[PDB]
RNA sequence: UCCCCCGUGCCCAUAGCGGCGUGGAACCACCCGUUCCCAUUCCGAACACGGAAGUGAAACGCGCCAGCGCCGAUGGUACUGGGCGGGCGACCGCCUGGGAGAGUAGGUCGGUGCGGGGGA
RNA sequence: CGAUCAACGGAUAAAAGUUACCCCGGGGAUAACAGGCUGAUCUCCCCCGAGCGUCCACAGCGGCGGGGAGGUUUGGCACCUCGAUGUCGGCUCGUCGCAUCCUGGGGCUGAAGAAGGUCCCAAGGGUUGGGCUGUUCGCCCAUUAAAGCGGCACGCGAGCUG
RNA sequence: CGCCUCCUAAAAGGUAACGGAGGCGCCCAAAGGUCCCCUCAGGCGGGACGGAAAUCCGCCGGAGAGCGCAAGGGUAGAAGG
RNA sequence: CUGACUGGGGCCUGUAGAGCACUGAUAGGGCUAGGGGGCCCACCAGCCUACCAAACCCUGUCAAACUCCGAAGGGUCCCAGGUGGAGCCUGGGAGUGAGGGCGCGAGCGAUAACGUCCGCGUCCGAGCGCGGGAACAACCGAGACCGCCAGCUAAGGCCCCCAAGUCUGGGCUAAGUGGUAAAGGAUGUGGCGCCGCGAAGACAGCCAGGAGGUUGGCUUAGAAGCAGCCAUCCUUUAAAGAGUGCGUAAUAGCUCACUGGUCGAGUGGCGCCGCGCCGAAAAUGAUCGGGGCUUAAGCCCAGCGCCGAAGCUGCGGGUCUGGG
């Protein structure tokens, strides 16, 4: 039995798994967001970035921003450029709108 | 491990690709014996016409 | 007598007798049951002389317990026509049956009027009968 | 109560030369082991047919050994009516479902007026431990009428017994009677031809 | 008495035309299907009529997926 | 490189349903708000946003219970490739090899990949 | 862009029938006659016995149902004959199978006896004259020991008949 | 008498009968394209007229819904709305 | 060497069988709306349902167009084997597009066709050439370059017609079954089991008894054991059912079973298998091909030879191709 938020959590990605790009993985909880980007094709992660584990306190509005802001450099420094965002259930707005700006300031390609 | 064959029977009246796998074999005439070296690629053969043959093992 | 009150498709083939009955070979609802031999098309108007016979020599008590169900259609084409202009049309409906098939079990009625009882339909039958009386055998499956 | 018999095993025998020749191919396992074996028909058919899964038949084997079993499945001929396999199951201390019959004692008051009494399941599935194992369960049927239903939520058990299938199943009933009055009102009316299903 | 039947379509040559381990070249058609009953995988083309051709030059390999259905890869040599 | 925990893949019910217990420090989740962005074919339900006092009651996670579901042998049997016979027929036997399905024995209240938080 | 060119791979933009006045080239590839194969149908026979038969399952009877023979009915397929195998009925000539109409020998009888219903063995002879109509059939007339059913190209036009 | 779907069709393709079965010679200006948003039919219980069945809500609930039209195939982790 | 074809290997698959998970079928059973009927009201329901039965469940079943499952096989590719009137690119020259019998599956037909239409194969066509099979294109054996008055076998035969055993060993049949068939009927008979009854004396024959309530009852007109049924319980017993058949208008009566004796050992009834009987009547004269075979000259099992084909070897040589 799935529901409304795992049918829009499963459709967006579905729509993703023909790029075959390193999706950009977001997870919106109350407190902070996490965003990891992984290899469909062999299940690895590339890196790691959000707020909580990078001790952000506040607003995460803003909070997201430095978090795409401090994700996209490890990529550059690793040599990810083109890359796709995957929203998950979670709409394009807000938070995850403003981490997508903290993303593409950041220097990634998308 | 080799096998000496044997014809036994003549193949009127019987299907095509039995007489295709006599012709693999070899078998223009009866009661000719051929000594074949012994790999399942030509023991294969035989065993679908095995009715009508029959082998020795030599070697 | 029987024959279903709908179906599906009024026309089938004819299929092939081939092979031993898959189910209804053991006896699970009376203590005696008949067992046919030959395979054949067992008609309702076949099937109708051997019930009504049966239940005329018992007059009361005991159980006809029918096994089988005539689910085969059974066509003709009218007399004196040439082959082709369609299929026949559909004029019965018959019941497929191969051996080992046990058509009919019987209850509450004892050894000898169960004897009988079986012997009317091995003469009112086109197969041949065979009398048996339900066992550890037709318990256990 | 409890029965024996005698058997010998078998590696490389063709089944259907030994059921030829008599010897009844078979199989004995339980959760801890499992061999071949086979049991000659002719002194199979006369214990068979009084204790098939309702008593304990112990098994012995060519070596000596006395292993109560008890038969799980027979697979017969769908053609001769003779039985062309065999499962032995081999039992402990540990409880398992088995089967058990059922004695019916009692004139139902259905009965006297000539009625027919069917039986459902003569036989009962029940989770019991072998050295807990009654014979039969007693059954009172003399209050059957024409008609009323009996189930199996009515049993009454001895202890140490747990019955393995719900209530609700009915294990016996009485059924209305044949009549040769019931034959002339039978013919008294025609069935409708079978109305077939509007494709499309 | 006459006929009301006898009518009929052609058949369309319904299967699969590339099996596992075959040779392929850019463009040659894999499977035809009528709905989904095998799903596109890796450099598996597919159009409007669920006409399956192959993306690249490549060798077939197929895979049950269970719940997902059938899926098949053309693998670079 | 060991525990628990947050995402995210894979295997595709051995992974579900039901019932019981259990955990809030972190986390996670409910939660407190509807001004702002947005939202309701009505509704701050969900969705969206700002927060942090309360809260394991739900859900989720972690475990027991095999009622149901799932998985499933050993055989033998069914069928049949090849090779043969019988029977007027319907159809039936034998040799060689392949060998079901159903049932029975029992196995299942998941396994694992990477990156991440705290613990060790 | 003009398609019931819907016979839809579509002759031309222009098209029904009649032929006992018929012709040519063909077919046993292809109906009608005949044999053949089948026995669907028709004829005859046997299974089981509910019941009738006052009583009495069978003296004769035999619901619903079942197994077969014969190749005499109509049909099925179109196998040799269309460089022909003359089609129904009648005349004539016989011979043949008994599922026997009469005659002979019989069991059973609801057989007092006569006469008779049913079943058994048996083809040796017999199986009348006529009106009707083309009739085969069949109704009728006076009889009868009885006025039988079928086979032989529904025998028989290189014998007539027409 | 042209075309489609079922099986006959003997686990590739294919396969004929005067074999057994239904459909077509249209439609949609969105019922096409792209973003986002959302899940049914059906059973238990409640409820104005008002319902076996109008709409909504509570529990269960994998496709038994539905997708212009016959059929199959396919299918909500959408193709549906 | 790329071919028919063989082995390893992965993939493609959905018919036989199989089963209820969907769609349908579904006899009986359990539950329960609903009604129909019926007690009971117009006063509105209630209760009983040996009534058909929605939904749901159970026991047991069915489907070419149903599928929770699913092979043997089929195809294709990879590679190995494999060299043959095998394969392939291009060019020229055709013939056929009336098939037929059979085998396996299916339909159409009527579980008919020397019937037809389909997929696969063989064969006849084109091998009416050869041995069998009595002769008979397609059933079995076997592909003829021809020349030997040599040899070995296949099918099939080995009593004579006619070459080879009246060859051995066991067992079967008594119907000339063999040498055309059925449902069905049977003191036919042979091979394996199962049993009981019976010297706590059976079966066969020979000697007594075989009774009462009760001419019972639902009961209608007679129903006295001897018509159906919703009764079958008992008494005295060595033994006796409230009656096996025969018998009556009911009766009456005889008798079966039965218990006892009489004679002193086997008897009779169920279930499997071999081969036989009746079932079995048609048209020119008979018949298995014949003559004729009964410890076979038949059926079953089981052995060692031989006969015998234009099939294979020795030997005599034609010709197409290939190695030299
Ligand atoms: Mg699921
Ligand atoms: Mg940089
Ligand atoms: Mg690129
Ligand atoms: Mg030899
Ligand atoms: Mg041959
Ligand atoms: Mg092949
Ligand atoms: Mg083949
Ligand atoms: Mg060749
Ligand atoms: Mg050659
Ligand atoms: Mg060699
Ligand atoms: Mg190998
Ligand atoms: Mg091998
Ligand atoms: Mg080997
Ligand atoms: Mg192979
Ligand atoms: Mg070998
Ligand atoms: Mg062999
Ligand atoms: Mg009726
Ligand atoms: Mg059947
Ligand atoms: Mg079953
Ligand atoms: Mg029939
Ligand atoms: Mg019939
Ligand atoms: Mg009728
Ligand atoms: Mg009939
Ligand atoms: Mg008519
Ligand atoms: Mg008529
Ligand atoms: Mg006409
Ligand atoms: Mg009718
Ligand atoms: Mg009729
Ligand atoms: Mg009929
Ligand atoms: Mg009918
Ligand atoms: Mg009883
Ligand atoms: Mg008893
Ligand atoms: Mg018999
Ligand atoms: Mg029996
Ligand atoms: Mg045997
Ligand atoms: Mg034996
Ligand atoms: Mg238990
Ligand atoms: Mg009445
Ligand atoms: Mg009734
Ligand atoms: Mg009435
Ligand atoms: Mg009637
Ligand atoms: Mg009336
Ligand atoms: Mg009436
Ligand atoms: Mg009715
Ligand atoms: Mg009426
Ligand atoms: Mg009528
Ligand atoms: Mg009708
Ligand atoms: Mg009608
Ligand atoms: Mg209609
Ligand atoms: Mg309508
Ligand atoms: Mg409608
Ligand atoms: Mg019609
Ligand atoms: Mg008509
Ligand atoms: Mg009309
Ligand atoms: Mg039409
Ligand atoms: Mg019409
Ligand atoms: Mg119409
Ligand atoms: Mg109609
Ligand atoms: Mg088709
Ligand atoms: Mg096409
Ligand atoms: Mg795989
Ligand atoms: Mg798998
Ligand atoms: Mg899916
Ligand atoms: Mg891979
Ligand atoms: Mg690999
Ligand atoms: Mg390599
Ligand atoms: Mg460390
Ligand atoms: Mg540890
Ligand atoms: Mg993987
Ligand atoms: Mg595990
Ligand atoms: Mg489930
Ligand atoms: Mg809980
Ligand atoms: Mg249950
Ligand atoms: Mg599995
Ligand atoms: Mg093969
Ligand atoms: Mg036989
Ligand atoms: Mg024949
Ligand atoms: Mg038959
Ligand atoms: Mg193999
Ligand atoms: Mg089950
Ligand atoms: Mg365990
Ligand atoms: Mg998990
Ligand atoms: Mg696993
Ligand atoms: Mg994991
Ligand atoms: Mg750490
Ligand atoms: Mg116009
Ligand atoms: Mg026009
Ligand atoms: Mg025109
Ligand atoms: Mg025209
Ligand atoms: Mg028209
Ligand atoms: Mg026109
Ligand atoms: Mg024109
Ligand atoms: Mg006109
Ligand atoms: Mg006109
Ligand atoms: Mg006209
Ligand atoms: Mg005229
Ligand atoms: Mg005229
Ligand atoms: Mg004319
Ligand atoms: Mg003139
Ligand atoms: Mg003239
Ligand atoms: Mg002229
Ligand atoms: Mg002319
Ligand atoms: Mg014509
Ligand atoms: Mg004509
Ligand atoms: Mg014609
Ligand atoms: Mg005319
Ligand atoms: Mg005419
Ligand atoms: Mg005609
Ligand atoms: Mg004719
Ligand atoms: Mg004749
Ligand atoms: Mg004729
Ligand atoms: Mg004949
Ligand atoms: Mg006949
Ligand atoms: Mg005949
Ligand atoms: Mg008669
Ligand atoms: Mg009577
Ligand atoms: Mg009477
Ligand atoms: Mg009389
Ligand atoms: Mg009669
Ligand atoms: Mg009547
Ligand atoms: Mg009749
Ligand atoms: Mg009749
Ligand atoms: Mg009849
Ligand atoms: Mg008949
Ligand atoms: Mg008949
Ligand atoms: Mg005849
Ligand atoms: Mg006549
Ligand atoms: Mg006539
Ligand atoms: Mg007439
Ligand atoms: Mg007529
Ligand atoms: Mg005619
Ligand atoms: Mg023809
Ligand atoms: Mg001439
Ligand atoms: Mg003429
Ligand atoms: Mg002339
Ligand atoms: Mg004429
Ligand atoms: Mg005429
Ligand atoms: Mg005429
Ligand atoms: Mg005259
Ligand atoms: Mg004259
Ligand atoms: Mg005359
Ligand atoms: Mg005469
Ligand atoms: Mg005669
Ligand atoms: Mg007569
Ligand atoms: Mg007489
Ligand atoms: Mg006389
Ligand atoms: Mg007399
Ligand atoms: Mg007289
Ligand atoms: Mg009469
Ligand atoms: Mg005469
Ligand atoms: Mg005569
Ligand atoms: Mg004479
Ligand atoms: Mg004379
Ligand atoms: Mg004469
Ligand atoms: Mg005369
Ligand atoms: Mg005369
Ligand atoms: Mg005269
Ligand atoms: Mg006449
Ligand atoms: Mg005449
Ligand atoms: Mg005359
Ligand atoms: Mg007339
Ligand atoms: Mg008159
Ligand atoms: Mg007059
Ligand atoms: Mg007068
Ligand atoms: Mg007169
Ligand atoms: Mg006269
Ligand atoms: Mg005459
Ligand atoms: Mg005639
Ligand atoms: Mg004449
Ligand atoms: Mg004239
Ligand atoms: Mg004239
Ligand atoms: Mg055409
Ligand atoms: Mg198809
Ligand atoms: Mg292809
Ligand atoms: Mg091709
Ligand atoms: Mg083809
Ligand atoms: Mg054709
Ligand atoms: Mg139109
Ligand atoms: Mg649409
Ligand atoms: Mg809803
Ligand atoms: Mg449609
Ligand atoms: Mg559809
Ligand atoms: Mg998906
Ligand atoms: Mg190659
Ligand atoms: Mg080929
Ligand atoms: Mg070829
Ligand atoms: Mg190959
Ligand atoms: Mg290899
Ligand atoms: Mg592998
Ligand atoms: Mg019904
Ligand atoms: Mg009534
Ligand atoms: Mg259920
Ligand atoms: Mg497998
Ligand atoms: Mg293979
Ligand atoms: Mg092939
Ligand atoms: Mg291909
Ligand atoms: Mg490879
Ligand atoms: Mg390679
Ligand atoms: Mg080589
Ligand atoms: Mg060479
Ligand atoms: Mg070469
Ligand atoms: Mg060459
Ligand atoms: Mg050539
Ligand atoms: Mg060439
Ligand atoms: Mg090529
Ligand atoms: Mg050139
Ligand atoms: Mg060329
Ligand atoms: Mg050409
Ligand atoms: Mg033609
Ligand atoms: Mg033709
Ligand atoms: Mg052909
Ligand atoms: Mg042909
Ligand atoms: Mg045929
Ligand atoms: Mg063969
Ligand atoms: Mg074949
Ligand atoms: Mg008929
Ligand atoms: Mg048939
Ligand atoms: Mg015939
Ligand atoms: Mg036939
Ligand atoms: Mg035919
Ligand atoms: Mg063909
Ligand atoms: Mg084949
Ligand atoms: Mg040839
Ligand atoms: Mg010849
Ligand atoms: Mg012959
Ligand atoms: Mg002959
Ligand atoms: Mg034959
Ligand atoms: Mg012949
Ligand atoms: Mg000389
Ligand atoms: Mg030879
Ligand atoms: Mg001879
Ligand atoms: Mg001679
Ligand atoms: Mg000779
Ligand atoms: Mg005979
Ligand atoms: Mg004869
Ligand atoms: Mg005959
Ligand atoms: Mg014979
Ligand atoms: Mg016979
Ligand atoms: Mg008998
Ligand atoms: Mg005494
Ligand atoms: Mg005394
Ligand atoms: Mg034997
Ligand atoms: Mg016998
Ligand atoms: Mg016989
Ligand atoms: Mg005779
Ligand atoms: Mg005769
Ligand atoms: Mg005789
Ligand atoms: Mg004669
Ligand atoms: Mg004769
Ligand atoms: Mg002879
Ligand atoms: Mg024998
Ligand atoms: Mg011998
Ligand atoms: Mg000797
Ligand atoms: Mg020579
Ligand atoms: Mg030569
Ligand atoms: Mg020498
Ligand atoms: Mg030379
Ligand atoms: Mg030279
Ligand atoms: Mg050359
Ligand atoms: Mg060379
Ligand atoms: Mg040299």
């Amino acid at each position: 039995r799935l529901t409304a938020y795992e049918r829009r959590k499963f459709r967006v990605r579905n729509r993703i798994k023909r790029t075959g790009r390193l999706r950009l993985s977001v997870f919106r909880s109350l407190k902070h967001i996490y965003a990891q980007i992984i290899d469909d094709e062999k299940g690895v992660t590339l890196v790691s970035a959000s707020s909580l584990a990078l001790k952000l306190k506040g607003n995460k509005t803003e909070v997201a921003r430095q978090v795409g802001r401090a994700l996209a450099e490890k990529a550059l420094a690793l040599g990810i450029k083109q890359v796709a965002f995957d929203r998950g259930p979670y709409k394009y707005h807000g938070r995850v709108k403003a981490l997508a700006e903290g993303a593409r300031e950041g220097g990634l390609e998308f | 491990p080799r096998l000496k064959v044997k014809l036994v029977k003549s193949p009127i009246g019987y299907p095509k690709d039995q007489k295709a796998a006599l012709k693999a074999l070899g078998l223009r005439r009866l009661q000719q014996e051929r000594v074949l070296e012994d790999t399942p690629a030509i023991r294969g053969n035989v065993e679908k016409v095995a009715h009508l043959v029959r082998v020795e093992v030599v070697e | 007598m029987l024959m279903p009150r709908r179906m599906k498709y009024r026309k089938q083939q004819r299929g092939r007798l081939k092979g031993a009955t898959k189910g209804g070979d053991y006896v699970a609802f009376g203590d005696y049951g008949l067992v046919a031999l030959e395979p054949a098309w067992i008609t309702a108007q076949q099937i109708e002389a051997a019930r009504v016979a049966m239940v005329r020599h018992f007059r009361r008590g005991g159980k006809i317990f029918i096994r089988i169900f005539p689910d085969k259609p059974y066509t003709k084409k009218p007399l004196e026509v040439r082959m082709g202009k369609g299929k026949g049309n559909v004029e019965g409906y018959v019941a497929v049956v191969k051996p080992g098939r046990v058509m009919f079990e019987v209850a509450g009625v004892t050894e000898e009027q169960a004897m009988e009882a079986l012997r009317i339909a091995g003469h009112k039958l086109p197969i041949k009968t065979k009398i048996v009386r339900r066992d550890a055998y037709d318990e256990a499956q | 109560m409890e029965y024996r018999l005698k058997a010998y095993y078998r590696e490389g025998e063709k089944p259907s030369a030994l059921r030829r020749a008599g010897k009844l191919p078979g199989v004995m396992y339980n959760r801890h082991l499992n061999r071949k074996v086979y049991v000659d028909l002719v002194e199979f058919d006369k214990v068979f047919r009084q204790a098939s899964i309702h008593h304990v038949i112990v098994l012995e084997l060519p070596d000596g050994q006395s292993l109560p079993t008890l038969v799980r499945q027979v697979n017969l001929d769908k053609r001769r009516r003779r039985p062309e396999h065999v499962d032995f199951f081999v039992l402990s201390d540990e409880p398992v479902e088995m089967y058990v019959p059922l004695r019916f004692v009692g004139t139902p008051a259905g009965v006297r007026a000539g009625g027919v009494l069917q039986e459902i399941h003569r036989d009962i599935l029940v989770k019991v431990s072998p050295r807990n194992i009654p014979e039969f369960i007693e059954v009172d049927v003399s209050g059957l009428e024409i008609g009323d239903s009996l189930h199996a939520s009515d049993l009454k058990l001895p202890p140490g017994v747990e019955l393995a299938v719900s209530p609700e199943e009915t294990i016996a009933a009485v059924v209305p009677p044949e009549d040769v009055e019931k034959l002339a009102e039978e013919a008294a009316a025609e069935v409708a031809e079978p109305e077939v299903i509007k494709k499309g | 008495g006459s006929t009301r039947n006898g009518r009929d379509s052609q058949a369309k040559r319904l299967g699969v035309k590339r099996y596992e381990g075959q040779v392929v070249r850019a463009g040659n058609i894999l499977v035809r299907q009528r709905g989904t009953r095998f799903k596109p995988g890796k450099n598996v083309g597919m159009g409007r009529d669920f006409t399956l051709f192959a993306l690249v030059d490549g060798v077939v390999e197929f895979q049950d997926r269970g719940r997902l259905g059938r899926y098949v890869h053309v693998r670079p040599l």
